């Protein structure tokens, strides 16, 4: 995954060299940042419950439509499928969040995501709807950098929907 | 011998590479290419084939 | 039963599924999974190398690192071998990488470790796997490449490698090759995907003409047949037994 | 590559003769019907992707197990290759239905398939259940008589079924 | 063999994309004038006899050289292989004209002309002139559509053999 | 490539689970002692050539045969190589060491290097040695007290000696 | 690559120690020779169309087999590889008699060729009798005595021989 | 010259991607270092003069010889070219603290240094003694992490040297 | 490796052709100019150790330090690698007499020499020394073209250290 660490490793092994100050001070960057991303995931952690539920309902209040009988939002399967992506977004952006880059969303959500979106006529602005709903309350859940860390990694994948 | 191509495109080459998708990172347009004697042939027709236009062939 | 019950009617269907669909699967396969059974997550994940033409001094060494690693086969040049007017050449914009790559596959240094103790069928997968990231498709490229080579020489079969559309399209002037066929190519033969991994060494394998053996081709049987010759039993057996 | 007309030649041609009258009347059957064939061609081309949808939507209903945590089509790429590799798999059917001979889907997509599958730790079983799923939906766009004269084209529908099965049986 | 099928199916494999209005338009092209090809072949068939030795009696009135003793010509298996020559030639313009593609004859016949009558010191004059007496010969054969269609299989192994 | 943290998530998604806060609290303590992490990976940078010429003075003087005519040192060519296949692993266990994980060792130092050294007839003993000598010579450096505030590192050479043994038994 | 001094070199190299007085007398004779050497280099060279003609026409003339349809040299492509081959073999024939040693034979042509025959379905049997017939061929050719200077060239026949016979029994 | 900002753009603009999270740690790492490495080239530009002096001393130390005639070092301009190679040394040892980047030390001294050395005929063990001087001087009047930068853009020098 | 006879082949290998007149007078060249050569090679294969004995202590003579205490000549082992190293060198030039080009010394000695003169710290000068040496005594012990090829071959050997 694409985190400060791996990319000063792999920037330094493919010109086959070591690790020299340059890189050092980014993994020192990397490892002083990692108290508030890792509070911050604590915090994303310990509300995925209310979260999660008030993003489904966020998207349902923004997208009255699709909660009517014939398309996506109707029958039980399609919202706990709804809850159930929207637990996946929450879980890789905590992931980044841990790992100090946009890794686990780059390689398990953002790679290969519009084709998917597409091919099960997915829309992108639920997740959209989702995400901002996300981030609303993660601003309020969290205070200082820990807010600025989470809301770069929200932003990315709102970002990546985009 | 060595002749040096300069190479424009103007559209053609934009449509190409519209059609097909951004494939190796983008890049501008006008550049001069260094070919000899043995390659020029495939090298010009190539740059027609990838509807490129040339404006100067300069024989050093 | 009475555990099975109240996890049916007693709770709503809407958590029952939910809790159902992220419940972890059978097969404990991490995204990285596949890439690691074959070898290839560095060769995957690599940083693309391009080169314009202004251009820095790390900028320059690491494209040129990248460039040795590559077009050689992982095999070690030493500081005598290594070209230093094709480097000054491409530092002052007189040639693109195309060029460069050009020159280099036409060098005694790729000559010798690739071309003259071997077979032509061993220099062309080799060839193939070098320039194009990508392994032959069919016996109709071996026919090809060997008429080529026989008739005209060993500089035009390189030309056609490196003028080929394929390359162009995929690398383009500027780009140092990479290892294209782990992910699927348009036009690919459903073979060369497993072709690359028979060419593929992993990481630290390289291409080297100094194994006990010596340097041998190893795609032959399986080009020429097309396939492992298994798969009419294959569909025998997954009838009745 | 080889379709009938090819195969026919390449058989004539290894026992050195001209082609016999029969060989030319069998030729001819496959000219007149080459409209019907052609037809089929196109329902399985313009409704690919209600064909791979569908059949995607029963495989994974199906079997769950693979779009869960760990799943091989788990991850939105793996996912995406999976929709892409039947995609693949429904265009060399269509080919193969074209050309009225299975040498293309055989040589370019069905020798290596499975042992790549094997190689990356693919289940092939459900490979090949997807490419059922695609058998059955595929069938029910290429009998669909709109905008299309009614007639019989029963023998298409057989060589469809065995070029999905022959997909099928060389995957599993 | 690169057929009309052929071509087609290999455009579309190379785009990895379906086969699109134009390459079924075309195909429908070449069944529809498959009747006219399999005409052709099935008279150039029937004639095949006459056909072969009046192409070797043509070859020996244009180059009357070649008959004498110490010559390529000179013998009895130099003649049956010289209507084995020309009865491979017909057999693969029937195989094309089947096929409605050139591909029998590129392959078969094109594909290593030069090298080989080269090295057998074969004159390319000797089989443009048998093909030139059978495309004399198909005028009277074929008519309309099989004709043209035959002649053009026939003008193309003269232009391969130039 | 992995590191700590990318390895705990991926075993982490494997279970459909978020991060638990024990593995919070170890990749919290990990970063919180990173700074003597990144002093360990200087130590092992800067002495890197002072580390190669001693294992291999060592190696050289232990064995004999591979300096000798027929030994697989013997000419400038082989040797040159063998002191690249120090340096090159070296600088792998350096990066391993920064990362806490030991998967750039598997995924690229060691990915195919038995099979090379086999195919080649490297006798793997010897590099093995090779390997042992140069975790000798950096636990020196690495455990120098001078420049550095004093603490307590013994993790860390405990985690540097596992990736040099590491090395060394997927060669042997 | 080798010749007769680089192989004598090596084998020095592996034995640690200086080219003898009897290998350096070896090497002075076969020096003293290179004329000769050369001017049967040169007959293989000037009159290689010859050799390929009559070994082709000979060939097929024992085998009509090859050449009927169905025969591995039947259309104009397989005759063309047949003559290519032929034309190949001869030529590293040619090399090895300039060096006077077998090793370029060995790494390029006949490296791999079994092995590509047999995949193919060449029959190897009559590669092998192709190879002969240019063997004798040859032999006629570099006996002649127009065109040089009378002497006994007898070491240069059979060690050309001795090229074609090695080239023959690797194929088969 | 290679900086944590310049390989942190330089990595973003391989991908063609914008300054992300797992960029913006490395720059905040680099700004975290930047007061211990300016502070390092003001205590080592106060003593420049000194330092040099008594590296060209530790190397005529070290390597009595080529004080002798008829070696590199005798002559008062070798050994004022000494000196000024010292001073080349330090300054660029000072712009490297500077930029938080080995990029002044490898794109003006360690670029072409071999060869340059090799044509020379100039000892490497020279350069290296007199770094090993500044090294063990600058122990003194470096406090903490300064001299930690110091060292470590020293040790670069010197393992680029050997 | 790269003799005349060898890159003759390889010429005409990868232009896929038969020798021609040009290459076959190469050959002849080389054949002539072996009988120098074997003499020259026979002339410094008696000499060797003599020649060895010379160049170690033209090199003790020439840098007098290096046998000093805590340098690279102190010890018998060092000396003995010293005449070990000397007589490799003369080795691999009579091999490149015999074979009529430089593929030996570039095979065994040249590629390779930086990297490994450098890692142990070894001088070029020194062996330098030690081959001007030998160039002086073949000097007294060959004449007319033996001598030359055999200055040809050492020289090619100095100028890959230098
Ligand atoms: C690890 C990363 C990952 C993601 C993000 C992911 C999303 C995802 N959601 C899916 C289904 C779905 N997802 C939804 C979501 C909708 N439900 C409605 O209530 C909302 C308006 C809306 C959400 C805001 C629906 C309706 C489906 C069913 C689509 C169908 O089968 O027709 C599917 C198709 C596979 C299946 O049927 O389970 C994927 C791939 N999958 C992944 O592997
Ligand atoms: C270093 C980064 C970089 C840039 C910026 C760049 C510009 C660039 N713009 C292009 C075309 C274009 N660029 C534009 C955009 C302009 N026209 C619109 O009206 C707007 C007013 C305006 C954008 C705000 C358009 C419309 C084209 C298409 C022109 C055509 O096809 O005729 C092309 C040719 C694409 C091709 O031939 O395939 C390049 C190279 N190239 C680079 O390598
Ligand atoms: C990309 C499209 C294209 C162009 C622009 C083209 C023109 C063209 N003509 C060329 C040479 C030539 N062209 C000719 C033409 C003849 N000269 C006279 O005798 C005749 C009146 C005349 C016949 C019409 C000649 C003789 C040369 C050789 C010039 C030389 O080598 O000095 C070359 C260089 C061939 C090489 O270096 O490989 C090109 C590119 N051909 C193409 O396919
Ligand atoms: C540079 C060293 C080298 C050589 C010589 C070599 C031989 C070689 N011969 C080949 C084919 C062939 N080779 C032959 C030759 C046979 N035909 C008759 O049976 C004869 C008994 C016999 C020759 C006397 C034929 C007919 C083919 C066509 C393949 C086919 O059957 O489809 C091929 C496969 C590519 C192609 O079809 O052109 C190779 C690689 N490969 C090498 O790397
Ligand atoms: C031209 C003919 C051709 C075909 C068809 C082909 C298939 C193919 N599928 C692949 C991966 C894949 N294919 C699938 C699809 C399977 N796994 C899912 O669970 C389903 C059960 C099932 C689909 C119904 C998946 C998930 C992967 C990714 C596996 C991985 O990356 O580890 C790959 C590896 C390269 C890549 O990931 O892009 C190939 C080459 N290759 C060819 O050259
Ligand atoms: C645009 C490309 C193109 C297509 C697709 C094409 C096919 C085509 N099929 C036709 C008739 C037909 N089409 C079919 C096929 C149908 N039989 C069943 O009802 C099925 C629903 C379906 C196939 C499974 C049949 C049986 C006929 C009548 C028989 C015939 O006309 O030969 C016709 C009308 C011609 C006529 O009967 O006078 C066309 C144009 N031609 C083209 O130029
Ligand atoms: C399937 C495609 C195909 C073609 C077209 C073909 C032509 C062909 N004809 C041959 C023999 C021959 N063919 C001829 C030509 C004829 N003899 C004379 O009576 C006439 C003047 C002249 C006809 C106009 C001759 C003279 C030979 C004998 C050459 C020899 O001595 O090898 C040979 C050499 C092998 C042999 O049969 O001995 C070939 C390859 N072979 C093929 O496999
Ligand atoms: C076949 C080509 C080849 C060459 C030329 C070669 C030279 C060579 N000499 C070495 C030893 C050595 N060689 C010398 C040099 C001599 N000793 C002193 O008495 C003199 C001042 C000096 C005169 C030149 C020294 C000092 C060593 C010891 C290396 C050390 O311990 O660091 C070493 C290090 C490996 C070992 O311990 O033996 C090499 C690689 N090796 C080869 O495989
Ligand atoms: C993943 C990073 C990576 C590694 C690790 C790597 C190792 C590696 N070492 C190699 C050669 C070699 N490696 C050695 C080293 C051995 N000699 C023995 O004396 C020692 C005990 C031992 C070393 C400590 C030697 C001597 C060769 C040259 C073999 C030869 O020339 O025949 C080669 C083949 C390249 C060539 O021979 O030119 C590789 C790939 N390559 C890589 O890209
Ligand atoms: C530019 C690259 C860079 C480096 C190298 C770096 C190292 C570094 N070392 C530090 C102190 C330290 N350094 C060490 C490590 C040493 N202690 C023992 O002597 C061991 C032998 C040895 C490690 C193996 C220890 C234990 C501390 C005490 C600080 C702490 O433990 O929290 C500190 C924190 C200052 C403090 O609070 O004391 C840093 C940031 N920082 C950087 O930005
Ligand atoms: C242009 C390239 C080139 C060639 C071709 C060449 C050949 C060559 N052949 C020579 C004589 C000779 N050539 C031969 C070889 C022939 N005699 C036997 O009958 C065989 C039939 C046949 C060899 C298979 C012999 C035996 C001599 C006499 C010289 C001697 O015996 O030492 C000579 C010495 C001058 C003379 O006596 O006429 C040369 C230079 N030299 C060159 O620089």
């Amino acid at each position: 995954s694409r985190t400060v660490i791996t990319e000063v490793i792999a920037t330094a092994d493919s010109q086959g060299r070591f690790l020299n100050s340059t890189e050092l001070q980014a993994a020192f960057g990397r490892f002083e940042r990692a108290v508030p991303a890792i509070e911050a995931a604590r915090a994303l952690t310990k509300n995925q419950d209310a979260l999660v539920k008030g993003a489904v309902q966020a998207v349902f209040k923004k997208f009255p439509y699709v909660t009517q009988p014939g398309e996506k939002g109707y029958g039980d399967s399609n919202q706990a499928k709804c809850a159930r992506d929207i637990g996946y977004y929450l879980r890789f952006i905590t992931y980044s969040l841990v790992a100090s880059g946009t890794g686990p969303l780059d390689d398990y959500v953002i790679a290969g995501l519009r084709e998917v979106n597409r091919a099960f006529n997915l829309n992108p602005l639920w997740y959209i709807e989702a995400l901002n709903y996300i981030k609303g309350e993660t601003g309020k859940l969290l205070s200082g950098q820990s807010k600025t860390e989470a809301l770069l990694y929200i932003d990315h994948a709102i970002n990546a929907l985009s | 011998r060595i002749y040096k191509i300069t190479v424009s495109e103007a559209g053609a080459y934009a449509t190409n590479k519209h059609r097909t998708g951004y494939r190796a990172p983008i890049r501008q347009s006008n550049y001069t290419l260094t070919v000899p004697y043995d390659r020029f042939l495939p090298e010009m027709i190539r740059l027609h084939q990838s509807g490129a236009k040339i404006v100067n062939v300069t024989s050093v | 039963f009475l555990n099975m019950a109240k996890d049916l009617t007693s709770v709503s269907r809407a958590e029952w599924l939910a809790k159902s669909y992220t419940q972890p699967s059978r097969y404990q396969q991490t995204e990285t999974f596949g890439q690691e059974r074959i070898g290839a997550v560095g060769a995957i994940e690599t940083p693309r190398i391009n080169l314009r033409a202004p251009f820095t001094s790390e900028e320059f060494q690491g494209a040129l690192y990248a460039i040795y690693r590559h077009i050689f086969g992982n095999t070690y040049v030493m500081e005598s071998e290594r070209p230093t007017t094709a480097e000054s050449q491409l530092k002052d914009g007189r040639i693109t990488v195309r060029g460069f790559i050009r020159l280099l596959a036409k060098s005694e240094v790729y000559k010798s470790r690739f071309f003259q103790k071997t077979s032509q069928n061993r220099f062309i997968e080799l060839s193939h796997k070098l320039l194009l990231g990508r392994a032959p498709y069919d016996q109709a490229e071996i026919s090809y490449h060997l008429d080529l080579w026989n008739t005209q020489g060993y500089d035009a079969e390189i030309d056609s490698y490196v003028d080929s559309e394929e390359y162009l399209d995929f690398f383009g002037e500027d780009t140092v090759p990479y290892f294209r066929g782990f992910k699927y190519q348009t036009g690919q033969s459903a073979e060369g995907f497993n072709r690359l991994v028979r060419l593929y060494d992993g990481w630290a394998g390289s291409d080297t003409d100094r194994n006990v053996g010596g340097q041998v081709a190893r795609l032959t049987a399986n080009l020429t047949r097309g396939g492992s010759g298994l798969e009419p039993f294959i569909v025998m057996a997954n009838s009745r037994r | 590559m080889n379709d009938v007309f090819t195969r026919a030649i390449a058989q004539a041609d290894l026992k050195g003769s001209f082609l016999l009258e029969s060989d030319l009347d069998k030729l001819a059957s496959f000219a007149k019907e080459g409209v019907k064939r052609l037809d089929a061609v196109a329902a399985l081309t313009n409704n690919a992707p209600a064909i791979i949808s569908d059949a995607a939507h029963k495989l994974f209903a199906e079997q769950q197990e693979l779009i869960q945590p760990g799943g091989n089509a788990y991850p939105h790429r793996r996912m995406a290759a999976c929709l892409r590799d039947m995609e693949i798999i429904l265009r060399y059917v269509s080919y193969a239905l074209l050309a009225g001979d299975a040498s293309v889907l055989d040589d370019r997509c069905l020798n290596g398939l499975r042992e790549t599958y094997n190689a990356l730790g693919t289940p092939t079983q459900s490979v090949a259940r997807a490419v059922q799923l695609m058998k059955d939906a595929a069938m029910v766009h290429l009998k669909s008589t709109a905008n299309v004269t009614v007639g019989d084209c029963s023998s298409l529908y057989s060589e469809a079924a065995t070029y999905f099965d022959k997909a099928a049986a060389s995957i599993a």
